[PDB]
């Protein structure tokens, strides 16, 4: 651990400060030795940890599109040979991401996960397995490809159980969840229908919970809500 | 791409 | 060297990849190995190396800035001691910016500008030398900060005493140059009035020259002086 | 700031 000799409550500091700054990089490395340190995480640790590891493997899944288009355009008929160099480089970036999904799908067994007892602690580490299961599968092309849905898949369907069970339909935990999953279907297992019935039957039911928040609370759920709409005005 | 959080 | 077992072809091509998806750091990897081979570098490839470190560079600015303004406010009368946390990560992004440069100002030591003898190929890489100098000096507090600024306004002073000599007032590096140098003044140098002069000289030689260019040339040399015009403004 | 190309 390069973080081990750095105090907990620095590398929160830091990792604050490398928010800041857009060094997202610095971010997830300091958040990785945060939780290194064994210690359960608070709500804003928990948020610092993801917010740090989004923005880098979001970074990487764009050059990984933007690289696998351009491999698409170079085997299609009449283009001419350009040599291995299009594939080695997408596959760089490839291996790059998938170690990052590894770390932090490492990060979440040992042991975030097992630790986790509240529902919002749960919840929210269990919707950050389906995600980087998600992020494994966009790329995957092998073997493994239906056994990495299908982790995806119950990680999600773990959390979905439990918001369900423990948490009201605005809360924000269980829209982003369900927000997700619904993409999960669209996008990962050729389910059009159940995203579509999903967002639908989430934004619903948090439209008919609204009443009971304060403005704040409102605020924040009804921004989840309008992700849901525009998800389901893309699909419709 | 559709929207995810 | 990392790239030591690739063709200098297969550099230059992924460093054309690297740009198309925004990964500033491997284009500037790629380009580093490109130099390494040994052989002089087209214009084309002088401009990959270019934009792949001013991006990297200008990342790390930005956030040494955004750092260096928290620890200025934590260093105010009243304000609360937060420990050594701020200051240690501006100099950890700080570390890490000197460390670029030095490996900028390494590749044209060895061997870019010894072997550079056209006037266009030259001043290229004397104003590269000026420019990583100059983000030294934004970042020196100590013995040498005088000797860093002398070596920024050395190799500036190099490039423009060539430029005037061997390229026409309409030349894109000519103008470029010019823009950077009077920057270093106002900005480095505390020699604004130089700045005003040099910028307004060469935005009046360019506007007497335009008249012998093509369409091409003239949008080029224009979209130049509109910045010395834009920085003239800020200015006065 | 200023601009640098
Ligand atoms: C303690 C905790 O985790 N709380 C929490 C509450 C809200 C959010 C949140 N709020 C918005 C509003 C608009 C868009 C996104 N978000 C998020 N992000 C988010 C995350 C990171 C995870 C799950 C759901 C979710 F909405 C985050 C955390
Ligand atoms: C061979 C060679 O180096 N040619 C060349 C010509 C033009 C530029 C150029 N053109 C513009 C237009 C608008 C803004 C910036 N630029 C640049 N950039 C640039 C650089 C990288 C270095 C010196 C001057 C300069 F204008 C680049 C290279
Ligand atoms: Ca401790
Ligand atoms: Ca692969
Ligand atoms: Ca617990
Ligand atoms: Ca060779
Ligand atoms: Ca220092
Ligand atoms: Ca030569
Ligand atoms: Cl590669
Ligand atoms: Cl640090």
């Amino acid at each position: 651990g390069a973080m081990g000799s750095m105090e907990r409550a620095s590398l929160i500091q830091k990792a604050k400060l490398a928010e800041q700054a857009e060094r997202y990089e610095d971010m997830a490395a300091f958040m990785k030795g945060a939780v290194e340190k064994g210690e359960e995480l608070s709500c804003e640790e928990r948020n610092l940890l993801s917010v740090a590891y989004k923005n880098v493997v979001g970074g990487q899944r764009a050059a990984w599109r933007v690289l696998s288009s351009i491999e698409q355009k170079s085997n299609e008929e009449g283009s001419e040979e350009k040599g291995p160099e299009v594939r080695e480089y997408r596959e760089k970036v490839e291996t790059e991401l998938q170690g990052v999904c590894d770390t932090v799908l490492g990060l979440l067994d040992s042991h975030l996960i097992k630790e986790a007892g509240d529902a919002e602690s749960r919840v929210f580490y269990l919707k950050m397995k389906g995600d980087y299961y998600r992020y494994l599968a966009e790329v995957a092309t092998g073997d493994d490809k239906k056994r990495i849905i299908d982790s995806a898949r119950s990680a999600y369907q773990e959390a979905m159980d439990i918001s369900k069970k423990e948490m009201p339909p605005t809360n924000p935990i269980r829209l982003g969840l369900a927000l997700n999953f619904s993409v999960f279907h669209y996008e990962i297992a050729n389910s059009p229908e159940e995203a579509i019935s999903l967002a639908k039957t989430t934004f619903d039911e948090a439209m008919a919970d609204l009443h009971t928040l304060s403005e704040d609370s409102y605020k924040d759920s009804t921004l989840i809500m309008q992700l849901l709409r525009d998800n389901l005005t893309l699909w419709t | 791409f559709p929207a995810t959080v």
